[PDB]
């Protein structure tokens, strides 16, 4: 024997076939899971749970698929939450028809890769500005306008129902996160979820909600108005970085340590007390002797908080994170705070902090949600990252691209008008770049249950006479604008979509062998 | 094609997984259908290490038996949710969804879509909630009426036991909510009651006490069992072995002071004692009479218990965390941490303390307070399981209780409220709703789904559901053009229907509102799953 | 609509059976020709030296020409096989130049 | 969540049975699995064509670029692919000829449905899109025969014909295998002024005896039929008796006997010195009418005793085993005569003749010649191959077979007539059928327009296995037919193919049009059969 | 009580049983549903040694495919002797089994015993018969006219 | 009718967990079982019972 090598070693135009049926099979699992009718996939896990979603990108993410090109999908996943967040499953789904529809040749007319490659890099350019033709520009400051274009991705959901009280939700957490250009960041969004309840019932509450209930019997759970002071240092006594090692000669020196320890503490509190702060918070644990001179003088004891939570409680209500209890002053604490309070719930206590509303630092705001059960609060979750996502897009391009499948059809009319005009080697890759486009308005019809073969062919010709706006309907299966249709997708959400597929398909193309279990 | 993506991977998709979420929730409703009612069958659970519970309730069923069966674990985690806010619901949600499930698998085997199905439920949903508006009753809670917080407690009461228990733990139960019910209308479950689980006499000798009870009692025998007028001090701070910070320790020159440093130790135990007996000193009138008492809650040396025998204070420790909490609203007095600052006004009152010694285990007793601010609920029970099966009626009976005095509304039982849906949804004009063609199929299903817990009560008397619930509807149409508005339940005993406000049968408004919502989710989310794959790496 | 658990793909060819196109594969057979010819290489000439070839049975056997060499030896690859139709038909036409 | 419910349906039938339904797979998934054989066959396919080495379980090894030869001994474990087998299978027992085309043809037919499919066309107005084009194919295939020939007799005639056939096969030989299959048919058919009412012709006139050693250029044709044999009793006489009657005999030679199992009783010894000499003198006297006759040769398909060996060596008479009953027949049709299964004697009408026979040794070993010279043979020939290697000369005999099935449907309807070969009438049968799609408007358009994309496969594949670009030389054969001279525009294999056109006229390379009716029928419905099968059922093992 | 007479005894009874035999004709019918009419599928039949069969017919189907499920047995054998006497209504009678089980186990969960279901079927069986008669209409065969054997034939 | 359907949809709950119900006569088999302990404790019943 060689090395590490050999066994069955795939050559030829085979281990390209391998690539393309392998790389087929993923988005022929999510092909149901795109339109409004789309139906929902139940996942299980390793760990025990269960994941039920229509995304593509939860769905392909939990999924183990062991193949050399068929992860190179899964990888296209997180392409587009992490950049965008909304269109995963258009990606792969595109992704997955290009590789297919444009390179069913070298099986027949062995062409190169490289060949085709050169047409695609070619088609992209052009595909760009056929979207930039057809997307039409729409005003940020219209609320009207960003509750209809949020719903855009709910529809698909199934909080559809609840549509139109989720836009109010969507809408209220990406403006007050924008910060004056207009970056905004889900890190601060809070997912944090409440078991049980109605879903009218939730509401996007300003400040943020603590699990822990208040140490003292005496800690008032009602505050007119609140001032937080954030400590990042234990409220305990500090051993320190060296060993103290007393040497206790006299009987008399070994109260004294433990004189001080109650003194020392006392010491740290009594310059609490300078800016008589009503809540205290503590990122780590606290001791139930400093507590008391605390309760004597007002301030508030909680539990340790993680660190994640205390940088959105500074942001809330101004405060300044001081770890130094000695250079503690009135400028770092916190104020405008509109209310404390503590309700009952039996799973967990909960604590709100309420803004008083009235440029600076970006507000930090949680999204309360209540539903059914554990699994429903993890899908609206899911639903509101995609949701608010649609908002980012639109304030930083206030492009308007069509949707319901328009995008990608108006694309593939104009490949085809110039595929007979450009001629040479390369009209085959590049017309059948026009093909794969036609794809994904052709599962909208497949999922709603009519002929793909009427509709289309009717698509195609109203499109160029009639306008850039004409796409399928998802409910009724028929032929519309979307003018009248009332529903519009930014303009990144579908750029991305055709970046991300083209520029992966260039990579599977180039694959000769494949090797399997070389080392590790 | 996933045959492709994994070398050994499972999938089931379109009829192969319709067939999944509609027998696995029929089998899971099987086990709670009998459940379902005060006459529902008794189930035992007994695991691998020899435990046993005994209890009526569908949560314990779900959390100590595993599911395998992925479909079940998205309703068993919607059922023990639904328990955990509302107290109820855990069986009600089960038989909700698994029945609809089945009422709406016929037609998809018809050729209609679940989409257009699941979209009929949300409008149907709708209507019972604009119904809720009409259907519930208001109550005032100005009248003070005790005997509306009897009948509405036996409603839990009678399902997980029979009348010998009922019995006992009615006025229990209603003297509990009692003290919960004040000026500020706050409501507290977790503080206002606990229980204890205690072995003696008899599970029917259960009794109400007014005052805290702790496990634990005066370890030196010259401690007094029973002091008329005790003032309970609340101590946090803990007298005994230290961490020592590293233990650095004491060194001695010569024998002389090997000695004269270990009288360091007692230093800064008696330092505290000092603070405690110029406490004493105030309240040294009438020292024979009354008496002074200690609450700690960390353990205490027993170098330091002596002190307090020749004084007569009686000394708790290693008490629980949230006992510390209840001491003000018992006694009436306040928290006190460090032993520096001490004042009368601190100091508790109780009009009679006793200790009951069974076994090797001490309880402590106060009761006989002015205004006692709470209560507890001293459980007794035969066996094991026995405390767990009161521990579980009696849980489940606060929050039925606690949340009638939240809102001032009360909604019927014996299924009325599932009856007066079906007659509205089916007679409802869908000119008005908002579903129209194939979606009014879909409400249909939703309706019909309802109909199954009145006739799931009745599969356990042994009467045939088709039958008794033929009066039911008879009586309701003549109702309606008499100008009387009466609402018709259940009687199971008889057979016949009766009617939930006179025979006094309640459900509470929260129960219901969060179950149907609930339920609509979970068989939604079902229905249109098409497909059921596992993957992972292992 | 399927039968039950999960279905495994089919394989168009048996189980067992090694298939193998493009050029990986004449080079695989013109090497089983080549390495057969340098057991034949020294025997040609007058100058050239005998081989001794023991079969399975034990049964001893020398031969200088190539004809008889390749029966002695059991032929499995398939294009070894033809240098050894073309030795035993220059042996029962001619008979000379087997080895050549 | 750990387990999943493994389905109600589980406990139905069995678990060796699989099941591949509408959307539960297949769907151009098992028509991507048909691409590794059909690979396989468009490697094999034209004269530039790669032969397949394929080893039995038995070791037996068969090189061939016949699809039907070569799927034959190859286990397959696919159904659907045993569609396609069974339909070369049919190619090779009745026409013999185009059983590559069926498998190509057949395969690209599930190929373009893979885009039908993909934009939603069911697979019920898929079948009737192949079956209206398959009827207008058959009917246009009349107009474009040029060959039509009354002669079917000549030599040269055969050129057309025979020879485009051999071409492809063992296409490093083209007049040397000619001339064997050509005087091969010019011996069996009679020679007469007119011969009308199709005379019979089968594929048991013309014989292949396999010999090794020899080029195949020192290759000739008997008239006769060579066995390997052992010769008994004496040397031949050459031509000294000039023609020999010869008789042959199915029973084998020997005093008759029973079918029950005799045995002698003997109840005195004056029996016993009589028994010596009655068997002698019993066997001779029906062995001494047979030497009256003039019969110098006989035949017994049965084994001889030496009894009667004893007898025929002093007379010089020929005696030949021929175990086998089938080639016994066909020594019967060299002479001429009737096999008799009595002895009795022979009858003048019933004997055939033979001119001489020889024993020689063609590659070492000694054989039997039965060439006649100046004599009368009816339907009977041999060819004697020549080669090197056991496995080379295989093939050879199957393209002898394939050269001589084409005289058979040839002669046996009214005729074969010709086609243009060398991708010319596959891109004629393009322009017609796109054509036709579009003088009838429905959404049979997009079956039509596909069924005209197959046949791209065929023009290409000349060119492919010539190392030359598709993307090239077949467009620009479709600009030569713009408008007979537009006809014969065909695929050139050769380095001066950088012009892409060469005179099918000047090679004469021609196909039969009956072969081509008879190929693109069965191609269509094995194609047909994988897109109506909606569920596959398969069982354990 | 069954395991007190045999230890490898087992047994399903009341609704246990009752569930295998809606299941399984429900499974039977789902397979053999899709093969009723003209535009019914088509089945392709395997067999180890390699042998394929295309037919719509639930007789050749059941007859090479050998059923574990016992309540299927019953449907086999009553399909098996449908095709023997009529030689038509393999597939015809396997739907009607399971629809028939299906429709009457809807009433079983609301309370209704089996017994009454029973005297349902044959009392509507009964008065089938009697408008089958009257739904029948007679031809007249002494003609021996082609049209009419014709559209009958390739029915 | 070679093999039982097995109790299908059974895969609910784990294969270790068994249910046994009044009917079938467990609720019999559970007094039955009563018997086989309460004997032992018959014998040793007054001053004359059996350690
Ligand atoms: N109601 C609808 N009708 C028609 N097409 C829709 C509809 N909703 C979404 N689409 C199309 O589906 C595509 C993906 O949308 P969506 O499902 O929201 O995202 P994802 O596919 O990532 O879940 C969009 O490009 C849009 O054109
Ligand atoms: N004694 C009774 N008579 C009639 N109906 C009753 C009686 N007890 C309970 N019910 C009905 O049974 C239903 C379920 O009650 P319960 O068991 O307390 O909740 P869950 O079933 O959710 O645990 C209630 O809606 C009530 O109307
Ligand atoms: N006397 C000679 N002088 C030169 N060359 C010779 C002589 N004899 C044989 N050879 C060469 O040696 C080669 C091998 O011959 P040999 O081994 O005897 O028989 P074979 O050719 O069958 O192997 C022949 O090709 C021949 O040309
Ligand atoms: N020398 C040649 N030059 C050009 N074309 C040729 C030559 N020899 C054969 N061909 C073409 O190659 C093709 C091979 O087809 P073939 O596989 O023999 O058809 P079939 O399967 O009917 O026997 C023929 O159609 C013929 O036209
Ligand atoms: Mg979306
Ligand atoms: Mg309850
Ligand atoms: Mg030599
Ligand atoms: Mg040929
Ligand atoms: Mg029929």
């Amino acid at each position: 024997v060689f090395m590490n090598a050999s066994q069955e070693r795939t050559t030829g135009r085979q281990a390209q076939i391998s690539n393309i049926t392998a790389a087929k099979a993923v988005a022929d699992v999510i092909r149901t899971c795109l339109g409004p009718k789309a139906m929902l996939k139940m996942l299980l896990d390793p760990m025990g749970g269960l994941v039920l979603t229509n995304d593509g990108h939860a769905i392909l993410r939990e999924i183990d698929v062991a193949h050399p090109a068929a992860k190179s999908m899964l990888e296209l996943s997180r392409t587009q939450d992490e950049e965008v967040g909304d269109g995963t499953t258009t990606v792969i789904i595109l992704a997955g028809e290009i590789l297919a529809q444009c390179a069913p040749y070298l099986i027949e007319k062995n062409i190169h890769p490289v060949i085709i490659i050169q047409a695609l890099k070619k088609a992209l350019t052009d595909a760009l500005e056929v979207i930039k033709q057809v997307s039409k520009p729409v005003d940020v400051e219209n609320d009207a306008a960003m509750k209809k274009l949020i719903q855009a991705s709910i529809g698909t959901k199934y909080v559809i129902h609840w549509s139109e009280k989720m836009c109010e939700l969507a809408l209220d957490a990406v403006k007050t996160v924008r910060k004056d250009f207009e970056i905004d960041i889900k890190r601060y969004v809070r997912v944090e979820k409440i078991p049980g309840g109605d879903v009218l019932d939730s509401r996007v509450l300003k400040g943020v909600l603590l699990n822990k209930d208040v140490v003292h019997p005496k800690m008032s759970r009602h505050i007119e108005n609140p001032r937080v002071v954030l400590l990042d240092c234990p409220l305990e006594y500090k051993k320190g970085e060296s060993q103290t090692n007393i040497e206790i000669e006299k009987e008399e020196d070994w109260n004294r340590i433990l004189q001080i320890e109650e003194e020392q503490v006392q010491l740290m509190c009594e310059q609490i007390l300078a800016v008589r702060p009503t809540l205290v918070i503590t990122e780590k644990g606290v001791s139930d002797l400093a507590q008391h001179y605390l309760l004597k003088g007002g301030c508030s004891v909680l539990r340790r908080v993680k660190k994640s939570d205390n940088n959105r409680i500074a942001r809330v209500t101004g405060a300044t994170i001081v770890n130094r209890v000695e250079d503690l002053k009135e400028s770092d604490v916190g104020t405008n705070c509109g209310l404390f309070k503590v309700e009952m719930i039996g799973d967990e206590y909960f604590s709100f902090l309420d803004n008083c509303k009235e440029s600076g630092l970006q507000k930090a705001c949680t999204i309360m949600l209540r539903g059914g059960s554990k699994d429903i609060l993890n899908e609206i979750d899911r639903n509101l990252q995609d949701a608010m996502a649609v908002a980012r897009n639109v304030m930083l391009s206030p492009s308007l691209s069509p949707g319901g499948g328009a995008t990608e059809m108006a694309v593939s009319v104009k490949l085809a008008e110039k595929a007979k005009q450009l001629e040479g080697i390369q009209q085959w890759p590049y017309q059948a770049v026009a093909d794969a486009m036609e794809c994904i308005p052709r599962t909208l019809i497949q999922n709603a249950g009519g002929d793909p073969i009427r509709l289309l062919s009717q698509l195609r010709a109203k499109h160029a006479q009639g306008n850039f706006t004409t796409g399928i309907d998802g409910d009724k299966g028929k032929i519309v604008d979307m003018v009248s249709y009332g529903i519009w997708e930014p303009e990144v959400i579908k750029q991305q979509s055709v970046k991300t597929a083209i520029e992966s398909a260039c990579l599977l193309l180039r694959v000769d062998d494949i090797v399997s279990g070389v080392r590790k | 094609s996933l045959q492709l993506l994994n070398p050994k991977a499972e999938s089931l998709r379109r009829d192969a997984a319709l067939k999944v979420n509609v027998t696995s929730a029929e089998g899971l409703q099987s086990v709670l259908e009998t459940n379902l009612g005060p006459k529902g069958t008794l189930k035992m659970l007994v695991d691998g290490a020899g435990n046993i519970k005994l209890t009526k309730d569908g949560k314990v069923l779900l959390t100590e038996m595993q599911i395998q069966s992925p479909t079940a674990v998205l309703i068993a985690r919607a059922a023990a949710a639904q328990d955990e806010i509302t107290g109820d619901g855990t069986t009600t949600v089960v038989c909700l969804v698994g029945e609809l499930l089945r009422q709406a698998h016929r037609f998809i085997q018809e050729g209609v879509h679940p989409r257009i199905i699941t979209d009929g439920f949300e409008i149907a949903r709708k209507e019972s909630m604009k119904f809720l508006d009409e259907f519930k009753i208001s109550k005032t809670n100005l009248s003070n009426d005790r005997e509306f917080l009897l009948q509405v407690a036996r409603s839990s009461l009678l399902t997980k036991v029979d009348a010998d228990l009922t019995e006992v733990l009615t006025p229990i139960v209603t003297d509990a909510v009692l003290s919960v019910y004040d000026a500020q209308a706050d409501n507290l479950d977790l503080h206002m009651v606990e229980i204890m689980q205690m072995q003696h006499l008899s599970p029917k000798d259960t009794t109400f006490i007014k005052g805290l009870v702790l496990d634990h009692g005066g370890r030196h025998p010259d401690m007094p069992t029973r002091v008329k007028n005790a003032y309970v001090l609340i101590l946090n701070v803990s007298l005994e072995y230290e961490k020592t910070e590293v233990n650095s320790g004491f060194f001695y020159s010569s024998a002389d002071q090997r000695d004269k440093l270990a009288a360091s130790e007692r230093k800064f135990v008696d330092a505290k004692l000092k603070k405690i007996i110029d406490l004493k000193n105030e309240v040294c009138g009438m020292d024979p009479d009354k008496g002074f008492v200690i609450i700690n809650q960390k353990g205490i040396d027993p170098m330091s218990l002596d002190v307090f025998a020749k004084h007569n204070i009686l000394a708790l420790r290693r008490a629980k965390r949230r006992n510390m909490e209840r001491l003000q609203l018992v006694t009436g007095g306040e928290a006190q941490n460090s032993v520096e600052d001490l004042s009368p006004q601190i100091l508790g009152f109780s009009g009679l303390v006793y200790q009951e010694t069974i076994g090797e285990e001490k309880f402590t007793y106060v009761t006989e307070n002015t205004d006692p601010k709470s209560c507890t609920i001293l459980i007794k029970g035969s066996t094991h399981y026995a405390l767990a099966q009161t521990k579980d009626a009696v849980r489940d009976g606060l929050r039925a209780v606690a949340n009638v005095l939240k809102d001032k509304n009360i909604i019927p039982g014996a299924g009325a409220f599932y009856i007066a849906l079906s007659r509205y949804l089916r007679s409802a004009n869908m000119n008005k709703l908002g579903a129209k063609g194939k979606t009014k199929t879909g409400i249909e299903a939703f309706a019909e789904a309802l109909l199954v817990i009145p006739k799931t009560l009745v599969k356990n008397s042994g009467f045939d559901p088709l039958d008794v619930l033929a009066m039911v509807e008879d009586e309701l149409d003549d109702a309606q053009d008499s100008d009387e508005t009466r609402y018709v339940g259940v009687d199971l005993n008889i057979g016949d229907s009766c009617d939930p406000t006179i025979e006094g049968i309640w459900d509470s408004y929260r129960v219901l509102r969060n179950a149907i919502t609930g339920a609509t989710g979970i068989a939604s989310n079902l229905l249109l799953c098409d497909e059921l794959l596992r993957a992972g790496r292992s | 609509m399927n039968f039950g658990s999960q279905t495994p793909t089919i394989v168009v060819l048996k189980e067992g059976t090694d298939a193998s196109q493009g050029k990986g594969q004449i080079i695989s057979n013109i090497n089983a020709c080549v390495a057969v010819q340098e057991a034949l290489k020294p025997t040609l000439g007058p100058l050239g030296s005998d081989i001794l070839i023991v079969t399975s049975n034990q049964k001893t056997t020398i031969s200088n020409d190539g004809a008889t060499i390749l029966k002695l030896l059991d032929v499995v690859h398939p294009a070894a096989k033809t240098l050894v139709d073309i030795s035993r038909a220059q042996d029962a036409e001619v008979g000379d130049g087997t080895t050549s | 969540s750990l387990r999943l419910p493994q389905n109600p349906n589980a406990g139905l039938f069995k678990q060796g049975y699989n099941s591949y339904s509408n959307a539960d797979g297949q769907i151009i998934k098992s028509i991507a699995a048909i691409r590794e054989l059909h690979q396989m066959c468009l490697t094999s396919m034209g004269p530039c064509g790669r032969n397949k080495i394929i080893v039995n379980h038995l070791g037996k090894i068969i090189i061939t670029n016949d699809a039907a030869t070569m799927l034959r001994e190859l286990d397959i474990v696919h159904p659907a692919v045993k569609v396609l087998v069974m339909a070369t299978e049919q190619q090779k027992i009745d026409m013999g000829d185009g059983t590559n085309l069926v498998m190509i043809l057949a395969g690209e037919l599930l190929n373009v449905s893979e885009k039908l499919i993909s934009m939603g066309l069911s697979a019920v107005e898929i079948i009737q899109g192949y079956n209206m084009a398959r009827k207008f194919t058959l009917k246009e295939l009349d107009e474009m025969v040029v060959g039509e020939i009354t002669d079917k007799n000549d030599k040269n005639e055969l050129l057309k014909m025979i020879k485009p056939v051999i071409s492809s096969k063992k296409y490093g030989s083209e007049d040397i295998l000619s001339e064997l299959v050509s005087e091969a048919v010019s011996h069996v058919l009679p020679v007469a002024q007119q011969a009308g009412e199709i005379p019979y012709f089968n594929v048991d006139s013309i014989r292949v005896v396999k010999i090794m050693g020899g080029s195949l250029s020192n290759s000739t044709v008997i008239k006769g039929m060579v066995f390997n044999r052992e010769p008994e009793g004496h040397v031949k006489s050459l031509s000294e008796d000039k023609k020999h009657k010869v008789a042959v005999f199915t029973c084998p030679l020997d005093i008759a006997n029973t079918e029950t199992k005799g045995t002698v009783l003997l109840h005195n010894a004056q029996e016993m010195l009589d028994f010596s000499k009655g068997e002698e003198k019993q066997i001779d006297a029906m062995m001494k009418e047979i030497a009256d006759m003039g019969v110098e040769c006989i035949v017994a398909g049965a084994g001889v005793g030496e009894l009667a060996l004893h007898y025929l060596n002093r007379y010089g008479i020929l005696v030949l085993k021929v175990p086998s009953k089938f080639e016994l027949r066909r020594l019967c049709r060299v002479c001429g005569a009737t096999p008799l299964p009595r002895l009795g004697a022979p009858t003048p009408e019933e004997l055939g003749l033979v001119e001489t026979v020889k024993t020689m040794e063609i590659g070492g070993d000694r054989v039997t010649v039965f060439k006649q010279e100046q004599g009368e043979i009816s339907r009977t020939s041999t060819i004697i191959l020549r080669g090197a290697t056991q496995n080379n000369l295989d093939d050879i005999e199957r393209a002898i077979d394939d050269g001589v099935a084409a005289v058979k449907g040839l002669m046996k309807p009214s005729g074969g007539k010709l086609l243009p070969g060398a991708g010319a009438t596959e891109i004629e049968l393009i322009s017609r059928i796109t054509k036709y799609g579009e003088r009838t408007p429905g959404l049979l358009q997009l079956a039509i327009k596909q069924f005209a994309v197959a046949f791209e496969v065929v023009p290409r594949t000349l060119a492919e296995t010539a190392g030359l670009d598709v993307n090239e030389v077949l467009p620009n054969l479709y600009a030569a037919h713009n408008v007979t001279d537009h006809l014969y525009k065909g695929v050139d294999i050769d380095g001066e193919s950088d012009e892409g056109v060469k005179d099918i006229r000047e090679e004469n390379i021609y196909d039969m049009l009956a072969t081509k009716k008879f190929a693109i029928n069965v191609a269509t419905e094995a194609a047909t059969t994988v897109l109506s099968i909606d569920q596959i059922i398969m069982a354990k093992k």
